[PDB]
């Protein structure tokens, strides 16, 4: 029921980096 | 433009087109259905 | 896929195979989108932190395949990429924010019963279809575990989750052009996508008109089915209006 994503549209206008991650899956 | 894509797109040859449905694809269904 | 089956034959036409022809191996997932484009994800083609960088001729693309490895005469077409799109705003020094790119056919692809189009959500459908519980299928030829390739097309269905719970999942900013998908701990069943499962289709089965319609990309997991871990996916719809930017000026 609850929103799983925004109904809008990305638009013009940090944190750590998924390859520090042990065991990240790209 | 493309708009909303190809006038056919989204329906299968071998299961929509023949009125036939896929092993799993009754889950899916089942799953919009909402609960009380 | 992790947890999946065997595909059935033409279960999902729109799946497309990008392959490297050296070394020859499978890259990553696909998806066809008309006669002449075909969606990925932007990290299959371009990662530098892995030394990853791709252009149009390194690559090929196969389309109405089955089997991973056998030539599949009469029913698979091979086609060349024209010119590959990445987002311009795509993320990669950080998460793999706007993880999309689109690659165009130097030739339109036949359709067949083993190729045919999946459609990309309007705004009725995403808004009917992304919430959390509902289920999309994931599709991928894939490792089958975390620590192991399937011999054909795998598939598995998983339901979208809570954004709050996707959030806590991960030490990962999570943006809005990204979702969360797979099964709780206490909910028993199993699923995931893998390595080699990135850039293929996220597809959701509308009740109300019959189609399907292709909502996520496979992006970026933490392992592989792994218990209070979820995988992430491309939104779509969030990018669309740049899909067809990019088609509309250049298909
Ligand atoms: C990818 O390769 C192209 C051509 O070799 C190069 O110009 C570009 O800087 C590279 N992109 C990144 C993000 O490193
Ligand atoms: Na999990």
């Amino acid at each position: 029921g609850e929103p799983g994503a925004p109904i809008d549209y990305d638009e013009y206008g940090g944190g750590t980096p998924l390859h520090e991650i042990p065991g990240i899956r790209l | 433009t493309f708009g909303s894509g190809e006038a056919d797109c989204g329906l299968r040859p071998l299961f929509e087109k023949k009125s036939l449905e896929d092993k799993t694809e009754r889950e899916l269904l089942e799953s919009y259905i909402d609960g009380r | 896929i992790v947890e999946g089956s065997d595909a059935e034959i033409g279960m999902s036409p729109w799946q497309v195979m990008l392959f490297r022809k050296s070394p020859q191996e499978l890259l990553c997932g696909a998806s066809l989108i008309s006669d002449r484009w075909v969606l990925t994800a932007a990290h299959c083609l371009l990662y530098p932190p892995w030394d990853k960088n791709f252009t149009e001729n390194d690559l090929l693309v196969r389309i109405g395949k089955h089997s991973r490895t056998r030539y599949e005469r009469n029913i698979e077409k091979i086609s060349m990429l024209e010119k590959i799109y990445i987002h311009p705003r795509y993320n990669w020094r950080e998460n793999l924010d706007r993880d999309i790119a689109l690659m165009k056919l130097k030739k339109p692809v036949a359709f067949s019963d083993y190729i045919h189009p999946v459609c990309l959500p309007d705004r009725e459908t995403a808004a009917s279809l992304l919430q959390a519980g509902y289920k999309g299928r994931v599709t991928g030829w894939g490792n089958l575990k975390e620590t192991g390739q399937p011999s054909v097309l795998q598939v598995v269905n998983l339901p979208i989750v809570e954004r709050p719970v996707c959030k806590d999942s991960t030490r990962i900013r999570i943006t809005d052009n990204m979702f969360c998908a797979g099964y709780k701990p206490d909910e028993g069943k199993r699923g995931d996508a893998c390595e080699g499962d990135s850039g293929g289709p996220f597809v959701m089965k509308s009740p109300f008109n019959n189609r399907w319609y292709q909502m996520g990309i496979v992006s970026w997991g933490e392992g592989c089915d792994r218990d209070g871990k979820y995988g992430f996916y491309t939104h779509v719809f969030r990018l669309k209006k740049w899909i067809q930017k990019v088609i509309d000026q250049f298909g």
